[PDB]
């Protein structure tokens, strides 16, 4: 299997290849959360350089976890659906092992750690 | 099955009978058990004609494949990986072997190989199920270094008991003759040996 | 362990007329895949215009056979000659047939001949004596081949009269001796082709009030 | 089944019948028992139907790839080790008895071979349930230096025994001829001594015989233009 | 198989199915389940065809030397015992019998359940055989003792037909029988097949099935 | 029959793995997703080596 | 317990002139319950018919694996799949599972497009082929449809009357065997026209 | 566990189950729902062996739930059903088979019609418009082979269930504790709590 | 119930146009032990019927007793029993065959296969054949245990049918059952070459023929063969 | 067959036995009694296998009423329980044994005193208070050995005996379709219509 260590420190005390992660984070489109008193509202930006686009069968950009959790994200497309299948798949296992649905706390702290998991893991970025 | 192997002077001289049964009935009655791993190292076959067949073939491959590395090998070596099969599968196999072969050094040696897996050098070795009925006669007509015409006499005679009793033994008598000479091959009919 | 029991194959087959009845049987016994004989009779002429036939494991079937013709003789010696009908030899060999319901006969069991009036009659029995008349019935290795072949052809099973549609069905018309034989020799051709145990040849007896006539015909020997 | 196989002068010859069973029934009346493995090296089998067939493909293609690699004709004996060595590693779960037989580059060869891997080695061989009716004429009619006639003939009338003796044996003869020198020439129903005879009545019925309660056309075709 | 029989005011019902079985092989379909003892008593058969047949054709002797020995015509009760005893020498042994003694005494309709088990029951409703199960679903819910010999009779026929319907083991066709105190009265051999077909459409029942 | 989407996402998602893990090439192929089915009707999807 | 005759069920094939007719019956059961009247056993790929006969969960499970095999053929090969190359197809599948078999008894039935030839083949459960000219029977009255087929079946028939005698071979099969009935089906099948009919039979 | 019955009527289908649960001659409970929502509009009930039966219920509530969210979409009752059957004949040839038996009521909201599907521990499935599983049906099917109509309205369905039930409580030996009884339409699932 | 100890191989036989032809070998085998070589297994009844005998060795010899019970029996108050009220191989047959269906009936067999060879009074062939289940049967060729395998197909052969008896002689009636003899020593491991032969003539009578042995063998074509495939010395 | 009861009060015996006859999955009868009176003020309750029961009891029936005209006497509870013990003990040791418990009932009129027996099929006999046969017991016993006492009234054991059988209906998981009652004092033996 393919091993090797892409994200390592540098010199300064930086791994790169997680910081070159931010960028591609920067580039993404705008997406904004904001809480209220009895609720929580998530925006996000839709770049209009795409016209012509069939809106009713593109992927949105809030993605809904369980019936009472949703994400949305900034940043690499293709990269935010592997985290959002995890994150519903570890969902339904929490229901199915522990009989109750996740905290929101619980399914940002796997997400989280799935994250951080590629920052030292071989052969991945 | 009735196989023998007995050393004499020149050599050593293997024997065996050409039945092979499937219950009561003969499905082959010119079976050849005599069996070549090397050009002076032969072999007896008793048990299960498929387990000893696999077991001879794995085993003349062993040696080819030693004789390209290392030249010829020892009838002792030949009998080690006999050994090493028939004690290392002994769970599934059903395998009664005598090994026996000519050097110059060494001369004529058997080795005989039952069930278990353990080897035992001996001056003669019989086997099978005809054996049984042959354990007097050889002990008591048996001499050490007899003569080629001695010791053809001598498998002929206990062959010919073995297969007289032994209803899973019978047909030819075939023997196969290792010396410095070469490699003979003889056959001896019913009308020949029945009447000893 | 002995087994007491064996399996000597052979079928039968018997068809009931207006006047007149047929027993047919192939000649064959077998053991395993091996041939005993390819003659050997298994219908028999019993008496009194009764044909009997019990087979499967011929031993047992060769002595139930002898029992009942015995049993006929002393009908015969107790009650001054009278014939036996063919519905109480079906009630005696019930109780030949029970009398050992505990180390039963091994065979399939046939009876044919006439009524009290006069017409065709075929008894069925099972290895301990349950019987029943019918009109047609095959017994044996490949009775499972020809019985629904006779319900289509000797009672117009599931047939109907064209344009109608299923609302009639076809009438119940009897058959003669000439069409009831063409029936028995295709029905043990045909078993012939696809059962082992069936071939060599074909003996039927036929029973009407003139008395018991015989018909051999041969069958595939492979 | 009855198989057998007979050398002769220049050549070795197997035959078979054609009966294949299910218990005591006939599922097949005409089954060709006759496998080719290589162009001039043929197999006859007895034992489990679908193990003697797929044994047989598996072998043959592996001998057609061998041939190739090679640039060589295939031998009998590759096709004989590598269908022991398959058989034995299966412990004789794969029912496969089969007599195999041809002529390559070294001559003509005939063997037989057990489900548990066993080879034998003879100039006349029988397997199958009516091995013992065909090898008791083997046994009085076989002599050493047979013409290609006189081995048909005794192949034939070994397989004829089983016919005729053997119930797991019936209805039709094939045989299969490899001389050295020549094509092997496959003799499918070779003989046909079990015809059946006219029926005595028809059986076809009038039309409207039988009750019906819808009709409607099948769509087989695919999703149609326009 | 499949039978039943019940009491009701006017007398007892009882019903059959015709078929018999060997395996999965159908060797007859015109089996006579209901044996007549004497005019006044029916007697059932489930299970063993031989054993059933023989056990209760020999009742019916015993039922006879009564009638000759007493001047008087045997109980249902006491027939039901005579049975129930005969078979219980046997016990173990390997007799397989489930029978129903129907008939009209002294104390009015009778009606007793015996088998080769042991058992022996007094009841107005019964019901032995594979496709019992199916037919005591029609019985129970439809029901009475006010019951008319018409409405009583397509009773214990409909409770077959449902059983035949279901049962692999049932079928052929219904032999039904009514027992009064001037006897049985003998209502006919009904082919399932036909029959089917006629109680769907007249009822509407069955509608899963097309026709 | 396989919902358009269900199926693009599937392709897209196995493009998507050649560019995170494994060390091998990315494939150098662009689709259009011409397809329909009984939710949303007609359908067009373009995928990229991106996934 | 034996896993062939747990649920029930028969299929016939026959050939005629310039057609081939298949049917079955209708039954699905649980031993001695009957749970279905409507569980046809005849399915088609194509113009390739397939009828199969055994434990009902395989039956299911083996159209369902040659409706995806069938799909795929045609997309690579850029036509649909005929009987003979059908027929290899379904014995290389049913070897594969050797020493886990599944518990059926497959009929193939269908006219080679190219040659107008009809076509019947039957199989083992593990996939021996048996390659008829005249009938295929499998089953749980597969004795009864041998006996029924055999005296019946005469060669050249016409569709019309191909029909009905398949029709009557396979009614009065089930009719002798508990576990099959409660309906029938019978495939007419021509070299470009297809005809279904169901057939009325008793219930019981 | 006992007895499950299902019955699709006119506009709905209705799933009854038994309430006992038995540990050899103990009754541990007389108040278990033997069933899981699987999506708003489909239901499943089952019986079989202990563990197996909740072990594999909500091991497909789990699926099918994941695929409603994925999709945001509902599958087809005839969807969800193919997909039971395919993880039961999975299950048959594995080290150690799943011991369940299913019925799964749902309604379809695309071609509004209530639908049934029967599904056995082998994988055998089939669609009904009134089924049973065990030796429930023996003393049922007679009585629904009688009364069934397809138009039959939900009181006339709910009718003819407490029939068959009085029947199996006259008939059967074992006490099963009554029936918990859910009705599954176009509104979604609901429970009868009076029966 | 039993089991069988020291046995008795196949006995064959066969019709011809002047009468019946059987034989069996002189071998009592102990499982796999050919124990002992000179057990005369047809045994004579009278002048007109010969019995052949397989299977168990003890249960033969209690059957030969039988048999020579039976002839003293006979003779009893018989002025005719070397004439009209002698012995016939129907009599003897019969009697053997309720003996044998009586022992399985009480679950206590005679271990045998035997078939009874013989000429009638009118001149009849008589050749039938019973076992230890009791079973009968008839035919022109009749053999026991692998006979049945073997010797039939060759047999048959010459007498196919009832129609094949008058066409065939005594002398290619012996040659076929000589050939049987020989077949069944090449491929029965519980066979000998030693055996007995008996003809039972309607005009020459009762030709008991000893100390046979199987000749004109084929054995010199395993010198050809070696090895089991690829072996070539 | 199932449940069989028994409680000795201050001046009667009371004994409750179930009323369901079951082949195999079928409920035969739901009305069955299963006792037999030996004499005007002996009762004997009975349980076990099928025909073996009724035989049994019936043939003792049969001897007890054959010795009542015999000595024109009828016997003691404690006689009458021994006779049948010995039958019992000579029946474990025979070819076929019965397979029969039995529970009897009985009145003293010469000690004025109530008696209960209990016996099983080996013929192992032991008086008491109360008793019971089978799986009956493990649920009835702790409640009766709270409750009971052996100053207790008629009408005291019947409501004691209502809490027995209503933990049965409880806990049993096979339905016995209630039980008869019949209560054996000084003046003979009378049932229970209404329980
Ligand atoms: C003498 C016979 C005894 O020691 C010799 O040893 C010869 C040796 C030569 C041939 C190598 N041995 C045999 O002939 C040998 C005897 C034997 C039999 C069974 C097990 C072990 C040894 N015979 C065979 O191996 C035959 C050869 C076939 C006919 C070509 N094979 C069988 O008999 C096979 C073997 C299957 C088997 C069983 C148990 C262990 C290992 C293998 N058996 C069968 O085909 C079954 N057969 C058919 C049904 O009736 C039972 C016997
Ligand atoms: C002679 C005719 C008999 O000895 C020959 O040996 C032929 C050989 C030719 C055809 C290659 N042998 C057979 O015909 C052979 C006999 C046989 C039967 C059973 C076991 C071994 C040998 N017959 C078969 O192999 C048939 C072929 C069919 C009719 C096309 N197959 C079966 O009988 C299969 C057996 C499959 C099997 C599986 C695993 C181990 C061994 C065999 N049996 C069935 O299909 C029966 N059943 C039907 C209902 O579905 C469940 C299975
Ligand atoms: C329904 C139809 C089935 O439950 C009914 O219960 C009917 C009752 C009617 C017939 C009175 N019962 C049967 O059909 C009954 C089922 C059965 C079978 C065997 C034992 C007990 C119950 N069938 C029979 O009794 C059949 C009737 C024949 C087909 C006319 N009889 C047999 O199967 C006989 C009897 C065997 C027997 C019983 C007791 C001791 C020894 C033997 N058996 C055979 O004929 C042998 N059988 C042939 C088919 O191949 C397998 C071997
Ligand atoms: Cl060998
Ligand atoms: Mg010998
Ligand atoms: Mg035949
Ligand atoms: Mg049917
Ligand atoms: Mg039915
Ligand atoms: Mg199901």
């Amino acid at each position: 299997g393919y091993d090797r260590a892409l994200s390592i420190f540098s010199p300064d005390g930086h791994i790169f290849q997680v910081e070159y992660a931010l960028e591609a984070v920067k580039r993404g489109t705008c997406a904004v959360g904001v809480k209220g008193k009895n609720c929580v509202v998530l925006g996000c930006e839709r770049r209009s350089t795409l016209k012509l686009q069939d809106t009713r069968i593109t992927p949105s950009k809030v993605s809904k976890i369980d019936s009472h959790v949703v994400l949305s994200f900034s940043g690499l497309n293709a990269d935010s659906r592997i985290l959002i299948e995890k994150a519903r798949v570890e969902a339904q296992s929490h229901r199915l092992t522990l009989e109750d649905p996740v905290t929101v706390e619980y399914l940002t702290r796997y997400v989280a750690g799935v994250q951080q998991r590629y920052t030292q893991s071989g052969g991945v970025r | 099955t009735s196989i023998m192997a007995v050393t004499f002077k020149d050599g050593v001289i293997l024997g065996a009978d050409s039945r092979t049964t499937t219950g009561a009935y003969i499905a082959n009655r010119v079976t050849d058990k005599l069996t070549r791993v090397h050009d002076k190292i032969w072999c007896c076959r008793s048990g299960s004609a498929a387990d000893t067949q696999a077991i001879a073939d794995i085993v003349q491959y062993h040696l080819e494949l030693y004789t390209s590395q290392y030249g010829t090998p020892s009838t002792e070596t030949a009998a080690s990986v006999f050994k090493e099969l028939c004690y290392e599968n002994k769970d599934n196999l059903t395998a009664g072997i005598i090994v026996a072969g000519y050097d110059d050094k060494n001369k004529g040696e058997v080795y005989t190989i039952p069930l278990g897996g353990s080897v035992h050098k001996l001056p003669y070795a019989i086997a099978g199920s005809g054996s049984t009925f042959i354990y007097g006669y050889c002990d008591k007509n048996f001499r050490e270094n007899m003569s080629k015409e001695e010791t053809v006499d001598f498998i002929k005679h206990s062959l010919s008991q073995a297969i007289k009793w032994d209803g899973s033994s019978g047909g030819v008598i075939r023997m196969v003759v290792l010396t410095a000479a070469g490699v003979e091959r003889l056959i001896f009919y019913p009308d020949e040996y029945e009447q000893l | 362990q002995f087994n007491p029991y064996g399996d000597n194959g052979g079928t039968i087959l018997g068809i009931a007329g207006e006047d007149f009845a047929v027993l047919a049987g192939d000649t064959r016994n077998i053991t395993d895949y091996s041939i005993n004989s390819r003659y050997e009779p298994k219908v028999f002429d019993c008496g009194d215009n009764i044909v009997m036939s019990a087979n499967g494991f011929a031993a047992d079937g060769d002595a139930l056979v002898k029992r009942f013709k015995n049993s006929v003789k002393w009908y015969h010696f107790d009650h001054n000659d009278k014939k036996l009908s063919i519905n109480s030899a079906a009630r005696n060999i019930q109780h030949l047939l029970y009398s050992r319901r505990f180390f039963p006969y091994y065979v399939y069991n046939i009876i044919a001949g006439l009524d009290e009036d006069g017409k065709g009659a075929v008894y069925s029995f099972d290895p301990v004596g349950s019987y029943q008349r019918e009109q047609c019935r095959a017994g044996g290795a490949a009775a499972s081949l020809i019985m629904p072949f006779l319900d289509n052809q000797v009672n117009f099973k599931n047939q109907y009269e064209p344009g109608t549609n299923g609302k009639v069905k076809k009438p119940l018309k009897y058959l003669s001796v000439e069409e009831v034989i063409k029936l028995v020799r295709d029905s043990f051709t045909s078993a012939t082709e696809r059962h082992i145990q069936v071939g060599d040849g074909l003996e039927i007896l036929i029973v009407t009030k003139d008395g018991v006539r015989k018909e051999f015909y041969e069958l595939k020997r492979d | 089944t009855t198989i057998v196989g007979v050398k002769f002068n220049n050549g070795v010859v197997i035959a078979a019948d054609t009966r294949s069973t299910q218990g005591p029934i006939v599922a097949d009346k005409n089954c060709a028992k006759l496998h080719r493995i290589s162009p001039k090296i043929w197999c006859a089998g007895a034992g489990t139907a679908a193990d003697t067939e797929a044994v047989t493909q598996l072998i043959g293609s592996n001998i057609e790839l061998h041939s190739l690699y090679t640039s060589r004709e295939p031998r009998v004996v590759s096709a004989l080790q590598m269908l022991k060595q398959h058989l034995f590693k299966y412990q004789g779960h794969i029912g496969a008895y089969l007599i195999v037989a041809g002529v390559d580059p070294t001559g003509s060869h005939l063997f037989s071979i057990h489900a548990h891997g066993s080879t034998d080695v003879g100039y006349y061989l029988s397997l199958g349930s009516g091995s013992l009716a065909a090898m008791a004429v083997l046994e009085s009619h076989w002599k050493q230096d047979l013409t290609k006639e006189e081995a048909i003939k005794l192949a034939s009338d070994a397989i004829q025994a089983g016919i005729w003796n053997d119930l797991g044996s019936g209805s039709n003869v094939d045989v299969c001829v490899m001389e050295i020198g020549k094509d092997a020439e496959y003799l499918r129903n070779y003989l046909t001594p079990n015809v059946r005879e006219e029926k005595q009545k028809s059986y076809k019925f009038p039309r409207g015989t039988t009750a019906v309660l819808k009709e409607s056309i099948v769509n087989i075709c695919d999703i149609q233009e326009e | 198989t499949t039978t039943l029989a019940f009491k009701f005011r006017h007398g007892v019902i009882v019903a059959a199915d015709s078929r018999a079985t060997a395996g999965a092989y159908i060797a007859s379909q015109t089996v006579k389940k209901v044996i007549e003892i004497n005019p006044y008593l029916l007697g059932t058969m489930a299970g063993g065809a031989a054993d059933c047949s023989f056990w209760e054709r020999l009742l019916a002797r015993q039922c006879r030397i009564y009638e000759l020995r007493n001047k008087e015509r045997i109980s249902v009760a006491a027939a039901s015992k005579l049975l129930a005893n005969m078979v219980y020498q046997y016990k173990g042994m390997g007799l397989s019998m489930g029978t129903m003694i129907c008939g009209w005494d002294k104390r009015g309709p009778g009606l007793y359940y015996v088998d080769s088990e042991g058992n022996r029951i007094s009841g107005a409703t019964f019901s032995v055989g594979s496709g019992s199960v199916y037919a005591y679903g029609v019985l129970d819910s439809n029901y009475k003792w006010d019951l008319s010999v018409e409405d009583a009779l397509y009773l214990g026929k409909r409770s077959i037909l449902a059983a035949a319907h279901r049962d692999a083991y049932s079928g052929g066709s219904v032999n039904l029988y009514h027992v009064t105190e001037d006897g049985w009265i003998y209502h006919g051999n009904h082919d399932v097949g036909e029959l089917f077909w006629k109680v769907k459409e007249e009822e509407g029942s069955f509608n899963n099935v097309i026709g | 029959d396989i919902p358009v989407e269900i199926l693009v996402r599937r392709l897209s998602d196995i493009k998507q793995g050649y560019t995170q893990h494994g060390g091998l090439r990315p494939f150098g192929v662009s689709f259009i997703y011409a397809g329909y089915d009984d939710r949303y009707g007609y359908q067009l999807y373009t995928s990229n080596p991106s996934g | 317990s034996d896993p062939s005759s747990i649920n029930g069920g028969i299929v016939v094939a026959m050939t005629g002139k310039d057609c081939v007719a298949i049917a079955c019956d209708l039954r699905l059961g649980s031993q001695s319950l009957g749970v279905s009247n409507k569980f046809e056993k005849i399915f088609h790929y194509g113009h390739v018919f397939l009828g199969i006969t055994g434990l009902a969960t395989d039956v299911t499970t083996l159209n369902e694996m040659f409706r995806y095999k069938t799909n795929l053929y045609k997309l690579k090969e850029e036509r649909a799949i005929e009987p003979e190359t059908f027929t290899q197809l379904v014995s290389s599948s049913l070897y594969e599972r050797r020493f886990g078999p599944y518990f059926v008894g497959p009929v193939v039935a269908g006219i080679n497009s190219k040659s107008g030839k009809p076509f019947i083949a039957g199989f083992d459960l593990i996939g021996c082929i048996d390659e008829a000219k005249d009938f295929i029977v499998s089953g749980t009255a597969s004795d009864q449809l041998f006996g029924m087929c055999e005296s019946l079946y005469e060669p050249n028939l016409e569709p019309e009357d191909l029909f009905e005698t398949i029709s009557q071979a396979l009614l009065n099969a089930a009719d002798r065997d508990a576990l099959s009935g409660w309906g029938a089906v019978v495939y007419i099948i021509k070299k470009d026209e297809v005809v279904k009919r169901y057939l009325k039979m008793r219930q019981d | 566990m006992d007895i499950i019955l299902g019955i699709r009527v006119q506009d709905s289908v209705i799933l009854a189950s038994s309430k006992a649960v038995t540990r050899g001659i103990s009754v541990l409970k007389d108040s278990d729902d033997k069933t899981r929502q699987l999506s708003p509009h489909t239901l499943m009930s089952f019986a079989g062996e202990a563990g197996d039966t909740v072990q594999f219920a909500e091991y497909i509530q789990a699926n099918i739930q994941l695929y409603s969210i994925r999709e945001d979409y509902e599958l087809s009752p005839q969807a969800v059903s193919s997909f039971v059957r395919q993880e039961l004949a999975k299950s048959i040839r594995s080290r150690r088979p799943y011991q369940v038996n299913v019925l799964i009521g749902g309604y379809d909201k695309k071609k509004n019609k209530p639908e049934l599907y029967q599904i056995d521990y082998l994988g055998t499935k089939v669609e009904l418009p009134y089924g049973a599983h065990g030796y429930s049906g023996f003393y049922t099917f007679s009585l629904l082979d009688h009364h069934y109509r397809p138009d039959m309205t939900t009181e006339e369905g709910l009718d003819l269930l407490k029939l068959c039930v009085q029947e199996l409580e006259k008939r059967m030996p074992m006490d099963f504790k009554g029936v918990i009884v859910k009705i599954v339409d176009k509104d979604g699932i609901r429970q009868v709590d009076d029966f | 119930t039993q089991q069988p100890i020291v046995t008795g191989t196949s006995v064959i036989s066969m019709k011809y146009d002047n009468g019946v032809i059987i034989a069996a070998d002189n071998l009592g085998s102990y499982g796999s032990l050919l124990r002992f070589n000179g057990v005369e297994r047809l045994i004579p009844v009278g002048d007109n019927t010969v019995v052949g005998i397989s299977g168990d060795i003890s249960d033969m010899q209690h059957i030969e007793r039988l048999l020579k019970d039976l002839v003293t029996e006979n003779a009893y108050d018989n002025p005719l029993a070397d004439a009209e009220e002698a012995l016939e191989p129907s009599y003897i047959f019969e009697y053997l065959a309720t003996v044998m269906y009586q022992r399985r009936s009480k679950m206590n067999p005679l271990w045998n296969a035997i078939i009874v060879a013989g000429v009638q009074s009118n001149g009849d062939q008589f050749l039938r054949y019973v076992n230890l289940l009791g079973v009968t049967y008839s035919s022109p060729t009749l053999a026991t245990g692998f006979g049945a395998h073997m010797a039939n197909p060759l047999l048959r052969k010459v007498v196919d049918r009832e129609s094949d008896i008058p066409k065939t002689t005594v002398q290619v009636a012996e040659e076929a059952i000589v050939n049987a003899m020989r077949v069944l020593y090449y491929r029965d491991a519980r066979s000998s070459r030693n055996f007995s032969l008996a003809i039972i003539d309607k005009n020459t009578g009762l030709t008991f023929k000893k100390n046979l042995q199987v000749e004109n063998m084929k054995w010199d074509f395993a010198k050809d063969i070696k090895g089991y495939g690829t072996q070539k010395i």
